[PDB]
């Protein structure tokens, strides 16, 4: 309870000594190729920031600066307390996340993608970096990462989409047992 | 405020504040006693046995490697109905500072306190280093508050235990000669002075170091708010957005150049001013601490009221009557033999 | 709520449709954020939590659609199994 | 905390609720630099001192240096407030 | 935790003692003079900082020599300290 | 970035061929390591090359009772025992 | 290692890593020929 | 032939006392237990 009343005093300071860190923004774009006019529940060419990494000025993450730093929004709030095992790796969590989520998955599919997830989070090593390179293979190329490509468009995106159209051809090949049943319908219409 | 005139302010919250500082402290540090040092209590250095037992130090020991072995961190959930990756952003922030070492020895202090003496803390503190810099090169580092057992003297005329709400609390810094010269480079003091507080160390006088300053930092609140003047973003898109005016008073000139806006906004601030005093007179009034709220939370054991004082009391407290007695009887046959 | 739903349902749509969406309520991570996009290939094509986020334009809704290309010509081939029953009929007649 | 010591709710009522009882009234004791600062936010006098019966503790195991004592009586009428009925065109659901 | 507490300034330490070593990323060490002041860190090509990957190299991080030896990277943190099960080859991590 | 900490020899190689602008302050810390006797210091401010003290000692139990460093071990306790023990071992031995 | 008779550091310091002091010390025992070569690269009195 | 000490001597625990060597085996001080039984020995067979 103490640890949680730690989070309500960290969001008032904090944001009053580091400031800056904008989220939830890519494309941001810097002096006027700025704007946020589009349109009611839907935002569509470019914007200024807000999705997209169009037109050449990709972000991974940025902030405003204004004409001065130490500049933040007055409402620090942004989260509700809650505490739990220590983390200190963006990584060390998205491991947990993975391995919670393990143990209560059927096996086929639904279990094999959070095991290419769980290399992915791995780090590289000599051996290690097999295992994160298959991950990165085929989870990324096959279109089921979904990135919101904030450093990615170099061989990843790249190979992507050449890996997803050759994806859907497969897959109907493989049906092809199936459309046996299509090729008697055939016989009996082309017949008449 | 309490009162008018700021230095009468503390200074009276600080009488009210005594109850702790003067009868809880001392038995609290009887706690530390049996648990860390000797089993007996005001002993002196005899040629006759003086005996120990101590079932106490392996329940002690076995009740903080639970505390320790499953540590309890800040983690960061979203709000009602917010976006998944809203607790991702300040755990980012907190990750990169707290890489530093300072931050997981406090946990493991706080833990192990609050067993014992029955209170524990922490504070946070903001500097600038370029070790592990964020962003702005400002980061945020938990310094731990160790010795509790002699550093309470806060109390909350309030029934939280939070302590984010209190103006009646200070805590006290009992430190060394050369650690005194290091605290006045941040909170621009005296390099060497040795100001004494109320003393809540002593009473007895056991064994205890040479040099010995207390100094006491207060947490007072003082609204101070925020008012007027949205401003825009022509840098990272998205412009039309309100940012702090009187929390900033350097940035607010270059913030209305190039960009302004006016439509007003009220925004009520409730502010934590650190004045750090001493009872003779105030040694630096009115520090404004990065912290809105009070960054010192003290975890508390078995805990409650009286009423309207703080009680609270470990696990080795009732353990000093059957300790010292075993010991008496002990030491007596020791004597026949 | 997901959780609770789940371990006292049996197995079929409605278990598939708890798991998927169990990642979705989930954090955002460098990992975590992969299993909200497969909790929303699944889901979105099932139609039950139906297509979200029009605002996208970035990569998401095209290997989204991508996806849901790919299930569509699958589909059509494996009704023709019934099919074959109804084929006999008419090729029956036909020739006599 | 310690409501024990802030006794002066009920005498016979056979509820617990203190939500519809006809004795409901809370007492808080705090301290001379506590009453000073609640005084302002209750909109009140800060030199008053009020005093009240004492159902606080005899037994002082400990001392308190100040306790000012004031209880806030929660009283009960009825008003039957209402102004005609309204209907909402916007976000739909009239007649509230 | 002391051990981790000895890797933070061995960090700071190792890189002055043992001399060189660098934190960076590919491109190395290939033509270069370049920067990321025009937009800000674009990926997709301007020679390569990191904008792209293995063209022309395949090394990942490559010690600083600079023009002049006894040279380091300035900015020695990087990692965070961690403490798993023991390790003294790379060959040996890969096995755990 | 490369350091200023013991560069003052590559910085010169540094300028030329290649530069860059963002200078900007970098808070170090350097520890210094003096060798000293009860007599004089017998070597003043030698450069170590940790940005933090070296040396991390290690405390099994460890806490203070007035600001005052206290640790022990578990032995304290078994051998207060030990030694009463071991004298009523050696009175009777004596009887034998 | 001799760490039952090498301590004499800290007093007050509230970290275990040792980096919030510099009043801090620590002692260690060589060998009079050690002491020797010691003195060599650290600029001391060979004897003393 | 060597460039270090070819001599390892394998330690169990292993220490000072302050500034005097000390190391024990698993037979250390196991040899006041076993005198007391050969005293009770030795006497009791002068009795028999």
């Amino acid at each position: 309870l103490n640890m949680r009343a730690d989070l309500e005093t960290y969001v008032f300071q904090d944001n009053l000594a580091t400031a800056m860190r904008r989220d939830g923004e890519i494309y941001q774009s810097i002096v006027n190729d700025i704007y946020d006019v589009p349109r009611n529940v839907t935002i569509t060419l470019e914007d200024g920031s807000e999705k997209d990494v169009q037109l050449m000025a990709e972000v991974v993450d940025l902030a405003t600066g204004e004409k001065q730093v130490l500049n933040d929004i007055r409402g620090r709030y942004e989260c509700y307390t809650d505490v739990g095992p220590s983390f200190q790796s963006m990584k060390q969590q998205n491991r947990a996340e993975i391995l919670e989520l393990l143990g209560k998955t059927p096996q086929g599919t639904p279990e094999y993608q959070l095991l290419l997830l769980q290399y992915f989070t791995l780090l590289d090593g000599k051996g290690v970096e097999m295992m994160r390179d298959y991950a990165n293979k085929q989870l990324i190329q096959m279109g089921v990462k979904k990135p919101e490509t904030p450093e990615e468009q170099q061989w990843l995106v790249e190979a992507q989409q050449a890996k997803q159209g050759q994806q859907d051809p497969a897959m109907v090949q493989a049906q092809g047992v199936l459309l046996q049943g299509q090729a008697e319908l055939a016989k009996a219409q082309n017949q008449t | 405020e309490n009162r008018l005139e700021s230095i009468l302010s503390r200074f009276d919250a600080d009488w009210t504040a005594s109850d702790e500082a003067r009868r809880e402290a001392k038995n609290d540090l009887f706690f530390s006693r049996v648990s860390q040092w000797d089993d007996w209590l005001s002993q002196y250095t005899t040629l006759q046995y003086r005996g120990q037992f101590d079932v106490v130090r392996p329940v002690v020991r076995k009740l903080v490697s639970e505390m320790r072995q499953n540590p309890i961190d800040v983690l960061y959930r979203p709000k009602d109905g917010a976006r998944p990756d809203a607790a991702d952003v300040l755990m980012g922030m907190y990750r990169t500072d707290m890489r530093h070492n300072t931050a997981k020895i406090a946990v493991n202090i706080a833990v192990r306190e609050q067993i014992e003496a029955g209170v524990g803390a922490w504070r946070l503190v903001t500097d600038y280093e370029d070790q592990s810099p964020t962003s702005n090169n400002q980061v945020i580092r938990r310094e731990p508050i160790h010795s509790a057992c002699s550093h309470v003297i806060w109390d909350s005329n309030s029934k939280l235990m939070d302590k984010s709400d209190a103006r009646h609390c200070t805590v006290i810094h009992s430190m060394s000669q050369n650690g005194w010269e290091d605290f006045a480079e941040k909170y621009d003091l005296d390099a060497d002075d040795i100001p004494s507080f109320q003393n809540p160390n002593d009473w007895v006088f056991p064994w205890l170091t040479q040099d010995t300053i207390q100094i006491a930092e207060f947490y007072e609140v003082v609204e101070k708010k925020e008012t007027a003047f949205i401003y825009q973003d022509p840098v990272t898109g998205e412009p039309v957005s309100y940012f702090k005016r009187d929390i900033k008073d350097v940035i607010d000139d270059l913030a209305d150049s190039g960009f302004i806006k006016i439509a007003e906004r009220q925004i009520k601030r409730r502010r934590v001013y650190k004045s750090i005093i001493t009872c003779t007179a105030v040694l630096k009034d009115k520090q404004l601490i990065a912290g809105e709220h009070i960054p010192i939370v003290p975890v508390f054991g078995e805990w409650g009221f009286v009423e309207d004082k703080e009680v609270y009391e470990g696990v080795v407290r009732l353990t000093k009557d059957g300790q010292r007695l075993r010991n008496m009887i002990m030491s007596f046959n020791a004597d026949i033999v």
